């Protein structure tokens, strides 16, 4: 939330533009904990922030953290589930869920 | 009261509140002035400021002895403060506090609707030890059997009372239409938008009642039978069992490729085997008390 | 951080100040403005008092008799 | 205070997660252990020339 | 008349309302310094604060705790709180803070 | 039998759930100095094998000094 509070500050308005708007929608996606919204914001702004001057490595750490933070919350009701429903609750494809879950047991 | 109150006159009184406290609070009239501004704060829809200036009141109590219609009737605006978010158990504690004066003021319509308003939503509080003994206090009343909602508090005792939500709907056609005075049921549930939040909450409280009794009396239960025993969909049943188990308030664990869920405790080797010795020790001890007793009755009658 | 400020009044206008402050007196500033809103019956700091709490604790020049500089 | 050189030179390798001790580790440790009184303002010195 | 009340709500409002001390968050308001003459002020307007609840009083002579090694004195702190734990805000009356 | 001793006369031992009242990340930005005190006290107490790996004989005492506050 303080990300928007900085860029609304009077010194940051001098240097406003595209890349500050890139981190705003990333802030809103991390605020809502919406997974594909982060993926959409990464996809919409390529040369801004999927390049890695020194931030896209750190964004991959925050995104790979956000998977199991969303994934641990949706296991507790069951002992046993089929994986197309857990792809439906996460609103994502199932193949990357398989490679992520297989990393979690290993 | 020149322009009969607005945002400005609420600001005009909040800036001049404590100047009397700065002169000398009057056991009564100072309390009567320092209460009056927060209903103006409710007119400006201010709630956090309202309870701060309401907490000054609490030490000046027991002046309703000399007060006929003012002391415990301003607190009907204090439940409007706690009307806001969820605090249902606290304003049923409140209704028992304002229960007394219309029994001093021996009325049979204002006091009867005090019984009506308190018996409606002790139910709507979430289940606790505080709800469990409060209903054990307010039951057994000599006055509660004037109203057919004595049946309802009996119906929410325990062990399901063989219930069904559609039968609860057919017990409650009267809450809008007829009754002796009927007015708090229209006030609580018959309202449009505040009733409808309480409509979904009363549906929420009865399905919460039905989960606990299923955990008492079932090893397993299928998915289709739980949905028809809760009068709603299978997916809305999945949502209700999800946010209760992550609330860790009902122990359950489902299996939704086949739909069979269970309410079993997590099995362990020694505790199951700790049970066989316990049944055994109770068995061997009881036959000793049995044989000791039949030896006596043999001994008495043989002598006659 | 462990204080509900909740305004749009920026604190860094007091970072960039001279009149170097000892670390114990920073603790005095944030607690004084806590008093200088609650005593006036505010459930939140409005940070118009924060100027006055800053100017209060900074005045430790005492007397010095206007003598020997 | 030769020990103080020996401890602080080996301390430089500890913060580097290293066991190797070079001659550069000692020469930085000489200036750390050895100090002075640092008599300031010089007016005391030149009152007493 | 000015000092009956200037001391009143600087004690009353923090003890009656600790919830505002989380609406911004500081626990800290620990009382005023009554200094001046001996007169009747030290003993009599302490009973003016006794007008609502108050009561407690007890007594602080400012001498039985001032023993030199403070390993005993810290126990002599909590010895007086053996009755101050028995209530709500107990009001430790304290005479001759600075007098030996 | 021998009773459990007490050694209980002049007790200043901040222990028995009474010591802390603070976490380690409460201090704002003494990062050269939070790292330095930790090397002499907290580090040889737990990871004593690192000093024996070199033969350091970890240091005994630390003198802090500065303005009051
Ligand atoms: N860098 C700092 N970070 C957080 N709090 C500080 C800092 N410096 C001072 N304080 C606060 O100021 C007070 C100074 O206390 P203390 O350390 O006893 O003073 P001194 O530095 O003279 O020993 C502490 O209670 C502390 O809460």
């Amino acid at each position: 939330e303080d990300v928007q509070a900085l860029v609304s500050g009077k010194l940051a308005l001098r240097y406003a533009g595209r890349q500050t708007e890139a981190l705003k929608c990333v802030a809103q996606a991390s605020k809502n904990r919406s997974l594909a919204d982060f993926e959409k914001a990464l996809t919409d702004y390529r040369a801004e922030l999927r390049d890695d001057p020194i931030i896209s490595t750190h964004l991959a750490k925050l995104y790979d953290n956000l998977l199991e933070q969303n994934l641990i919350r949706v296991i507790e009701p069951f002992s046993r589930v089929q994986i197309e429903h857990i792809s439906s609750l996460i609103k994502l494809s199932k193949a990357d869920v398989e490679r992520k879950l297989s990393q979690m047991i290993l | 009261k020149e322009q009969n109150g607005d945002v400005k006159e609420a600001a005009s009184i909040l800036q001049e509140l404590q100047v009397e406290t700065y002169g000398s609070m009057e056991k009564k009239e100072r309390v009567e002035f320092i209460l009056e501004q927060m209903r103006l704060c409710l007119a400006v829809k201010d709630y956090i400021r309202t309870q701060i200036i309401s907490k000054k009141i609490n030490t000046k109590f027991f002046q309703e002895e000399n007060t006929e219609k003012l002391k415990l009737k301003y607190y009907n605006l204090m439940i409007q403060l706690d009307q806001h978010e969820g605090s249902y158990l606290s304003i049923c504690k409140h209704y028992r506090a304002i229960y007394d004066t219309p029994c001093i003021q021996a009325e049979s319509e204002k006091w009867q609707q005090a019984l009506k308003s308190v018996v409606l939503y002790v139910i709507l509080a979430p289940f606790d030890n505080e709800q469990s003994d409060l209903v054990h206090r307010i039951s057994g009343d000599k006055k509660l059997e004037e109203i057919p909602k004595y049946k309802d508090l009996l119906k929410l005792f325990t062990t399901m009372e063989l219930m069904r939500w559609s039968t609860l709907v057919e017990d409650y056609g009267m809450e809008l239409r007829k009754g002796s005075l009927e007015s708090p049921a229209t006030d609580v549930f018959g309202s449009t938008e505040e009733g409808e939040k309480r409509w979904k909450d009363l549906k929420n409280r009865v399905v919460e009642h039905n989960i606990r009794i299923m955990a008492k009396y079932y090893t397993r239960i299928t998915m289709k039978r739980m949905a028809q025993l809760l009068d709603l969909s299978v997916d809305e049943s999945e949502a209700f069992l999800s946010n209760l188990v992550v609330n860790k308030t009902i122990f359950a664990k489902v299996d939704r490729l086949a739909g069979i869920i269970n309410f079993q405790r997590p099995k362990d080797p020694n505790n199951l085997l700790n049970d066989w010795s316990q049944k055994l020790n109770s068995l061997m001890s009881l036959v000793n008390k049995t044989t000791h007793l039949i030896a006596k009755e043999e001994m008495i009658h043989n002598l006659q | 951080s462990k204080m509900n400020l909740s305004e749009e009044v920026d604190l860094e206008d007091y970072v960039a100040r001279p009149d170097k402050i000892s670390g114990a007196d920073i603790n005095s500033i944030c607690q004084e403005s806590g008093m200088l809103a609650v005593r006036e019956n505010r459930y939140i700091v409005l940070a118009k008092d924060f100027e006055k709490a800053y100017k209060t604790v900074i005045k430790k020049d005492e007397q010095e008799h206007e003598f020997y500089k | 205070e030769v020990k103080g050189v020996c401890t602080e030179a080996g301390m430089y390798a500890l913060r580097e997660r290293r066991v190797h001790v070079t001659q550069e580790d000692f020469e930085m440790a000489v200036a750390k252990v050895m100090q002075k009184d640092s008599e300031k303002n010089m007016s005391i010195k030149k009152l007493w020339k | 008349s000015e000092q009956i009340r200037e001391l009143r709500e600087v004690i009353e409002l923090p003890l009656t309302n600790p919830e505002l001390f989380q609406r911004v968050g500081i626990i800290p308001p620990k009382g005023c310094l009554l200094y001046g003459p001996p007169g009747t002020g030290k003993t009599l307007l302490a009973r003016a604060v006794a007008s609502q609840l108050d009561c407690n009083f007890l007594k602080v002579v400012s001498s039985s705790i001032v023993d030199k090694y403070i390993g005993e004195s810290a126990r002599l702190i909590r010895e007086m709180f053996n009755y101050a734990r028995d209530h709500q805000p107990c009001i430790i009356f304290m005479d001759e803070i600075d007098a030996i | 039998d021998v009773l459990p001793p007490e050694a209980d006369s002049s007790i200043m031992m901040l222990t028995s759930d009474q010591k802390p009242d603070v976490m380690y990340a409460d201090i704002g930005g003494m990062d050269i100095q939070k790292q330095e005190v930790r090397e002499a006290v907290e580090l040889p107490l737990t990871h004593f094998e690192l000093y024996k790996q070199i033969g350091i004989d970890p240091p005994r005492g630390v003198l802090m000094y500065g303005p009051p506050g």
